[PDB]
RNA sequence: UUAGAGUGUUCAAAGCAGGCCCGAGCCGCCUGGAUACCGCAGCUAGGAAUAAUGGAAUAGGACCGCGGUUCUAUUUUGUUGGUUUUCGGAACUGAGGCCAUGAUUAAGAGGGACGGCCGGGGGCAUUCGUAUUGCGCCGCUAGAGGUGAAAUUCUUGGACCGGCGCAAGACGGACCAGAGCGAAAGCAUUUGCCAAGAAUGUUUUCAUUAAUCAAGAACGAAAGUCGGAGGUUCGAAGACGAUCAGAUACCGUCGUAGUUCCGACCAUAAACGAUGCCGACCGGCGAUGCGGCGGCGUUAUUCCCAUGACCCGCCGGGCAGCUUCCGGGAAACCAAAGUCUUUGGGUUCCGGGGGGAGUAUGGUUGCAAAGCUGAAACUUAAAGGAAUUGACGGAAGGGCACCACC
RNA sequence: CUUUAAAUCCUUUAACGAGGAUCCAUUGGAGGGCAAGUCUGGUGCCAGCAGCCGCGGUAAUUCCAGCUCCAAUAGCGUAUAUUAAAGUUGCUGCAGUUAAAAAGCUCGUAGUUGGAUCUUGGGAGCGGGCGGGCGGUCCGCCGCGAGGCGAGCCACCGCCCGU
């Protein structure tokens, strides 16, 4: 999501292992992170690397350090 | 459609061994399947086979031999943390004295006795005895 | 005929968390309505006074008149029928006696010829019903 | 025990199987030449045609696509399988 | 088996093993590349262009004698269709049926076949949209669609 | 704490304790109280088979090349203090370069195009065939219908029968089959028209686009409901006549709803193959439908030729059949209900003894009928499937007997 | 006496302290499952027993008792919760034609699974090491210091087999 100004909402997929079966179970937990207001040109659906921080807000703890996907997208 | 292309090949020889034929052909081919049958041939469980080549896929012919009893496949491709390996070869094998289970590994595909010496693990493929 | 996948651990799990409910040996023991209708509060035994003494017949194949007691509990104030298991030990039971009642021996079911009675009597006014029979004790008169 | 070679079968059993079920699959058609009746500009034409062909040397139709194999209007020289 | 009507059909073509020039008629890629344009300009989908080159001209496969298949040729020059050749026809069948459907209302067979065909198209849109051939903001309407097609 | 090592708490459960050497002469010595296990998550570092995932396609990697702008200083006579250069780097910018210049194959996966067909596939119009009922006209007569037997019924107001026509509504007999198509319910008069579809045939195209499926959506026989038009036959309900002890049933004469048609609701059937979908493999055989192929003779033509119709075979996909100890199963049976303790191709729904019950209540859809979702209290020792022997049949096939008949 | 703030019990030495009821062993059974009586008296579909199948209406192997035997032995039955048995909750591991059981059929989003392919190949290469026939050797017998063998302590070498 590219909603409310100066912060974005990121899904985060990962696998949880059930002990009983020998099989995994997909989950996901999505969290808000601040942003550098330098940035337009941060599309959605693209990977990002995020770092920990002091509790910026009620639900804003992690903060964005560098975005990581532009080649699999449109014109140069 | 076809999903576990290892599974279909093994059932193709297993059903052909039960009848008593000498040769059998399997429809698809792969390194996973070629490196599989070589494990059997390295133990003498089968004869000597040929790998027809095309541009499409390749189709292996195998010269079966009356030495293997059953050639199963185990899916999904599990893990073997080398502490579960002794459980597997006791609830999936006829006995400890004979029969081997093949499990893929960071050092190639190899039957479990190889895994113990190279002291590693990895995902599991199938079994024969 | 199965899921058997490798990222399917949830479906194998929310299926068995669903089909367990059809195991009546489990639906009873894990649903609050099963214990609620138990005259005992799930207890092993339950005291309660005797409000009359009645006899009850036997089923078709063999005839008799099993002797019983209409014990009312004090825990819930319910009313239950209690078999008096012994040979002619309905002479020590009397009205307003506070007898001790136990499960009959089939975990909440009748047993044999007795129709609809799931409870037997172990003590009578704080003396053992076995003790009264063999005579070791004696109920003061 | 019905032990027969699936590697070296007769060149005549291979016609007793589908276009796909042979040892190494190969099309059942064959590219053929035609002498263009009345003229000497010899053109190529595919045996299992699904389209007509019209000859400036004839001004009349040459091959007629019917079913799954072509039928030629007038006989001509027919080379085959130079591929 | 098929995707919507049952039956494990099997009538597909079968390429030869030999990957060489026919060596009966070369007419090398300079001619063919500049030849396909005449057929593509005259108006023929890349599906039909292979026929006329195969049936009369004589070509094993355009991918053999020339460099690349009939779309990669038509991609560079600027003769790639507006819509992919399989999608364009699927809309035609979806449009003609809808035309017949607004007249013969109780023709329950068409009202069914239209449901399969709109499902085929919407499956191709959700595939092309990933491969960037079609823009993300594309949407099949069933009303604005007949204006795209003759 | 579990495991386990060392140790004689008299043994053990335990405990982390103890053993020497001598009166004691040393102004004491030797030691113990360890190890493994402790997922999942986080950190670290070797392995890179399998499984995700990535990279230059309308230009991108390479060559410390020669050019601009714009700036950030280190330190040289000015030790410090202000000014100009170059270098190094950083930002955008000018020509050609070395790329073997970058696009794996095209699946007995799939979509799509193409060609000749095929099919009681679907819709709309068109057309025919007898039959039934009604009626007009003419003929001859006294009975006609109907059942096991009759009667209600039909005629002295000429019925039933025979002939020529007229009107109506339904229905497609015989051809019609273990034959065809459709997802299933289902579909059979000639002709036309509209649009679709499987299968084959392909040295065409795209290059993974595909399998299965909660929530959701289209179709869903019969019956039933709502409005309009028609109502031949049959006909729930109804009134009668019979048989019966009763017969508000079977049987017979009438007969409303209904049956058929156009427009909407309803979403249920032993809607059955009581047998999920897709994919692979394991026996033979004679035929059947469609397509294409190879064929020697015949028949339609005066000519192989275009093509039918016969006749011999092959290949794919169908509906199905016969046989076999491949192999399963409780067995009847099964080329799937096989490849199942020698169990694991992928995926959906669903059952846990019988009854209470598919009931009560709650939610929800429905004009109504009802449909979907859906318990417990209590009760019970058996409910239930296949085969085997008998008994029995107002069940058929043979045969005998005056305790049977003629 | 010892133990311990103080006593208490075990431990150590005293004076007494066993002839069958002294110093007396039970709790549940004897139809089957399930070890052990087709023994005697009573009761007569009564009393009652019995987890279940079942016994009781004149000969009760089951009731009430006597005798004899059986189970566990300072413990043993009863009640209920619970685990194994349970392949009757089944991921290893269940079933669905008829025994309960597959939506009427199709489409289909979440969800699950997804064809093939990027040295699936060698060198008298170089060397270290396990066992192994080997050519050699320090080495061990043998020999006359002219000589004969390679495996058996020690292994070494160029080489092959053993994935």
């Amino acid at each position: 999501k590219m909603k409310m100004q100066r912060t974005i909402v990121i899904r985060r997929d990962y696998l949880h292992y059930i002990r009983k079966y020998n099989r995994f179970e997909k989950r996901h937990k999505n969290m808000s992170v601040h942003l550098s207001p330098c940035f337009r040109d941060v599309q959605i659906g693209d990977i990002v690397t995020v770092g920990e921080c002091r509790p910026l807000s009620k639900t804003v703890r992690f903060n964005v350090l560098k975005v990581t996907k532009a080649a699999g997208t449109k014109k140069q | 459609v076809r999903m576990n292309v290892l599974a279909d090949a093994l059932k193709s020889i297993n059903n052909a061994e039960k009848r008593g034929k000498r040769q059998v052909l399997i429809r698809p081919c792969s390194k996973v399947i070629v490196r599989f049958l070589t494990v059997m041939m390295k133990h003498g469980y089968i004869g000597e086979f040929e790998i027809i080549d095309d541009h499409r896929a390749g189709k292996i012919v195998v010269n079966l031999t009356g030495r293997l009893n059953k050639c199963g496949v185990i899916s999904p491709r599990f893990d073997v943390q080398l502490k579960d390996l002794e459980k597997w070869q006791n609830n999936l094998l006829p006995s400890r004295q004979f029969g081997f289970i093949v499990l893929t590994t960071s050092a190639g595909i190899m039957d479990h006795e190889e895994a113990r010496r190279k002291h590693t693990g990895g995902k599991i493929l199938g079994f024969f005895f | 005929g199965k899921c058997r996948g490798l990222r399917t651990a949830r479906k194998l799990r929310s299926h068995r968390r669903d089909q367990k409910w059809h195991d009546k040996q489990y639906k009873k023991a894990h649903l609050g309505t099963a214990l609620k209708a138990n005259p005992f509060g799930g207890a092993s035994h339950a005291k309660g006074i005797v409000l009359e003494k009645v006899g009850v017949e036997a089923k078709q194949p063999n005839s008799a008149i099993r002797k019983c007691v209409r014990v009312q509990l004090i825990k819930n104030g319910k009313k239950i029928t209690a078999f008096v298991p012994n040979d002619g030990c309905l002479n020590f039971i009397e009205e307003n006696d506070e007898v001790l009642v136990a499960g009959f021996g089939r975990k909440g079911h009748a047993v044999g010829d007795i129709p609809g009675v799931r409870f037997k009597v172990v003590k009578v006014a704080n003396v053992s019903l076995l003790a009264l029979y063999k005579g070791k004790k004696e109920r003061p008169r | 025990p019905l032990a027969k070679d699936l590697l070296h079968p007769s060149p005549e059993e291979e016609k007793r199987k589908h276009k796909k079920k042979r040892l190494v699959q190969s099309p059942n058609s064959y590219f053929m030449d035609v002498k263009c009746p009345g003229c000497y500009k010899i053109t190529t034409v595919f045996s299992h045609a699904q389209t007509v062909v019209l000859c400036v040397g004839c001004s009349t139709v040459l091959c007629q696509p019917t079913g799954g194999k072509a039928r030629l209007t007038e006989g001509c020289s027919f080379r085959r399988k130079q591929h | 088996g098929r995707m919507h009507a049952p039956g494990k059909g099997l009538s597909q073509s079968a390429l030869p093993y030999r990957r060489s020039v026919p060596t009966w008629l070369k007419l090398t890629s300079d001619d063919v590349k500049e030849q396909i344009y005449k057929l593509a300009k005259k108006g023929l989908t890349p599906s039909q262009i292979g026929v006329i080159l195969r049936d009369s001209h004589g070509v094993a496969q355009v991918r053999f004698v020339t460099g690349n298949k009939i779309l990669r040729i038509l991609k560079s020059k600027g003769l790639a269709p507006d819509l992919p050749e399989d999608l364009y026809h699927l809309i035609k069948k979806a449009v003609a049926v809808r035309k017949h459907l607004e007249r013969n209302r109780k023709d329950k067979d068409a009202k069914f076949r239209l449901i399969l065909i709109e499902s085929r198209i919407h499956r191709l849109a959700r595939y092309y949209k990933t491969k960037r051939v079609l823009p993300p903001n594309w949407k099949y309407e069933s009303s604005t669609a007949s204006a795209l097609v003759a």
